[PDB]
Order: C-alpha cells, then sequence, then structure tokens
C-alpha cells in the first residue's frame, strides 16, 4: 500500500 | 502552502492517495520537491490502539481514523498533493508519545 | 522475528538495497514477515553532519558511511535479508538525538 514509498529519496 | 509539522496531508503513493500526518520539524524544511518528509500513515480501517491513536474529522479526514506511528516514514515532499487539515495538540501529544515507545527514546 | 534493535540488516528496496540501522523496540516484533520494522538507512555517498552521523566499519559497513535519520522508514521484515552487523552503544545514541531532533520530541 505504502510500499511504494520504500524507495524515496535513497 | 508548504507542509507543516502536525498538519494532514494528503500522500501520493504511486496509483492511490492516503493522508498522513507530518511528523518532522518545520525547520528541516528546505523547499525543494526531492526532499523527505517524516509522516505517519492514516488509516480509516485500522482499530485504535495506543500505538494508533485515534484521528477525528475535525483534524482534516472523512472518517474516525488511527494515526499508523509503526508505519512512520520519509517520503519525497513531492508525494504530499494537498493540505487536508490540522491535528489538535492532544492528538499530536498521543502520537508523540506513541513514536517515542516505538522507537525507544527517552 | 530476529532483527534487534541496533541490529544493521541489508535492505532489499526493490532492485537495489541499502545497509540501515534497526531503530523500532524489540517487544514490537511477533515473528510475522510482513510485520513492519522501523529503520535508519545508511549511505556512503553523503558527508556526515549533526543529523546524519558515521557508522564504523567495526559496525559492519563500508567507510564513511552514515545513518541517514531523516530517512528513517518502516519497512516489512521481509525486506531485511541479510544481517550485517551491529551498533556500538554511542553511535546508538548519536542516532537517537538525531531522531529526537528531527520528529520534534520532547
Amino acid at each position: 500500500e505504502w510500499e511504494g514509498t520504500v524507495g524515496d529519496g535513497l | 502552502a508548504e507542509p507543516r509539522r502536525g498538519d494532514l496531508w494528503l500522500v501520493s503513493l504511486g496509483g492511490k492517495h492516503r493522508p498522513a500526518v507530518v511528523v518532522s520539524v518545520d525547520e528541516l524544511l528546505t523547499g525543494i520537491d526531492d526532499e523527505l518528509v517524516v509522516v505517519v500513515p492514516v488509516s480509516s480501517s485500522r482499530s485504535r490502539t495506543p500505538l494508533r491513536p485515534p484521528v477525528a474529522p475535525s483534524e482534516g479526514v472523512a472518517a474516525d481514523s488511527v494515526a499508523v506511528c509503526r508505519g512512520v516514514r520519509a517520503v519525497a515532499r513531492a508525494r504530499l498533493v494537498e493540505r487536508l487539515g490540522a491535528l489538535k495538540p492532544a492528538t499530536m501529544r498521543a502520537i508523540e508519545n506513541a513514536l517515542t515507545l516505538i522507537l525507544g527514546l527517552p
């Protein structure tokens, strides 16, 4: 659900 | 216009959108799209617990909701697409307490 | 589950990977794979700052790596794919101080 945000700013 | 600590914002999840509370401090914002804002997701489908304190429609959600403090995440500022409202001081204190517990801080 | 607060684990970010420090408390672990663990990503490409304290190779990572505490995020336990090491207690205190600042806690 929120999984797509796991890579933000990295 | 920029997200402020204690604000409830709609967050683009890349595409669904869900509310979240801004919990990082205002002094960190430089105003670029790719900076990280720390937010606590808000859900209208999970039960309240001490680590999921409730969030009322007065604070910007459409239905009785909870702040999922265990789901705390830094996300790109560009994902914050609309301000929905602002939390009561007591709601923010409950969120701060949950985050203090989760992260084992003083 | 097996990741413990203060551990360095390799995190699969979907494929990219980064080391990260486990910062959520051990009592939250129920032993399901999709439960959320809160981690601080480690970077070897950013300079140290008061909010990016250094992590020593003794603790399991590459030279000149820093804990990017502003990038704190909850991830599924299944994303922690390899135990890399453990932080010295003073590094954990530097991270706890950075997170206290970032999140506006007492």
